């Protein structure tokens, strides 16, 4: 049956050049006309570029500013995409879909997916994490303090407090990709007010990757 | 980008519907609106195209519309199945394609829930480093959608803004963060920096200062 296979994605440095593909199968190719699609982290659906059943058109997206180059070969039931000039918030997944057809005219909308392929554009390495402590603000009832788990690169970081003998409280959110290329997450316990002072609370933070490990006091 | 609510929500059973405010350059100057539904960790799928027409074998219960330069996606009798993101698109003046944001369906089934909001100003540490950043924190809402829109002062803040993806909690209620990056300059100019959660309707707001 109709299928796509997108490939080629992984790290990849700013500036760089790369080229994504998909595979078709269970349909014609050379009757259709092909786009990628692509999605950043968390954000919408973003048409990048179509080509023609022939390959002979091309249309792409103004707001790639020229960046990108789609192409296909009919005889490898293949299409492609590249790049120049990448950049860190180039880094999203990136789908192959297919333009439905027939008597063949293009009938305008996408009615073949992949499961796209994820390209992360970062020029770092392996890179540990900084830990600021995100201390309890003037408040007291419920106090909320917690550890800020900034500029590591790759995923992910596990974070426990007090060596796991803390659990209950404890929001340890997902991490976002910034403008640097590096990720930043955090984690939250909530504690009593009256507990300030007496208890002591520290986060344990293991980057598996750089092979970091760092305890940070958070306090008042 | 055409325009979508964030976020619309329906009980099982009952009648949604998710508009895509274009202009005429795109949903009003052509009749070629299509509406997909990407499912959590999945790969889009056509669901409506043409602007009412539905693809061979796609639930009857799916309908499309569109007056002037707005298109609508009409859900009858929600169904669980039918929670996930969904994205109108359109043919454009350019030959292009274009998207609109997306909206996510949910399919209440438990009560509403309104956020806990807490926002932390940048640490000592962090500024001695030469660094700044405000970490808005969001807990135990339901549903899971929530905009949040930054304020330095009283003016509005786009630039630095980066925020995740609701993420369900242990107690099936949602968690979202929001990150404002500042230079530490910026933070020491204004007077104040808010954050501000709109979640169904109504509007939580915190605040932080710089000394
Ligand atoms: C989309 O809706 C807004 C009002 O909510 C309006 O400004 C705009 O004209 C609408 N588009 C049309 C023509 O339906």
């Amino acid at each position: 049956q109709e299928q796509l296979v997108e490939s080629g994605g992984g790290v990849v440095q700013p500036g760089g050049s790369l080229r994504l593909s998909c595979l078709a199968s269970g349909f014609t190719f050379h009757k259709y006309g092909m786009h990628w699609v692509r999605q950043a982290p968390g954000k919408g659906l973003e048409w990048v570029a179509l080509i023609s059943d022939d390959g002979m058109r091309k249309y792409h997206s103004d707001s790639m500013w020229g960046r990108v180059t789609i192409s296909r070969d009919n005889s490898k039931n293949t299409l492609y995409l590249q790049f120049s000039s990448l950049k860190v918030e180039d880094t999203a997944m990136f789908f192959c879909a297919r333009e439905a057809g027939g008597p063949y005219y293009n009938y305008h909308y996408m009615d073949v997916w992949g499961k796209g392929t994820t390209v992360t554009v970062s020029s770092a390495s392996t890179k540990g994490p900084s830990v600021f402590p995100l201390a309890p603000s003037s408040k007291g009832g419920t106090a909320a303090l917690g550890c800020l788990v900034k500029d590591y690169f790759p995923e992910p970081v596990t974070v426990s407090w007090n060596s796991g003998a803390l659990t209950s409280g404890v929001h340890t959110f997902p991490a976002v990709l910034q403008s640097s290329g590096l990720y930043s997450l955090s984690s939250v316990v909530t504690v009593p007010s009256s507990s300030l002072g007496t208890q002591t609370y520290i986060c344990n933070v293991n980057h598996k990757p750089s092979n970091t490990k760092v305890d940070k006091r958070v306090e008042p | 980008a055409l325009t979508q609510p964030a976020s619309v929500s329906g009980s099982p059973g009952q009648t949604i519907t998710i508009s895509c405010n274009g202009t005429s350059s795109d949903v009003g100057g052509f009749d070629s609106v299509s509406w997909y539904q990407q499912s959590p960790g999945k790969a889009p799928k056509v669901m409506v195209f043409d602007v009412s027409h539905r693809p061979s074998g796609i639930s009857n219960r799916f309908s499309g519309s569109k007056s002037g330069n707005t298109a609508s996606l009409t859900i009858s009798g929600l169904h669980i199945e039918d929670e996930g993101d969904y994205f109108c698109s359109s043919l454009t003046d350019r030959s292009h394609r274009i998207f609109g944001g997306g909206t996510k369906v949910t399919v209440l089934g438990q009560p509403k829930a309104a956020p806990s909001v807490t926002l932390f100003p940048p640490s000592s540490e962090e500024l001695q480093a030469n660094k700044a950043t405000l970490v808005c924190l969001i807990s135990d809402f339901y549903p899971g959608a929530v905009t949040v829109a930054w304020k330095a002062d009283s003016s509005p803040v786009k630039a630095g803004v980066e925020t995740t993806t609701p993420s369900k909690q242990s107690n099936n209620k949602y968690a979202a963060s929001s990150y404002l990056s500042l230079t530490p300059e910026q933070w020491k100019s204004h007077k104040s920096y808010s954050c501000q959660v709109t979640h169904e309707g109504s509007t939580v707001e915190k605040t932080v200062a710089p000394t």
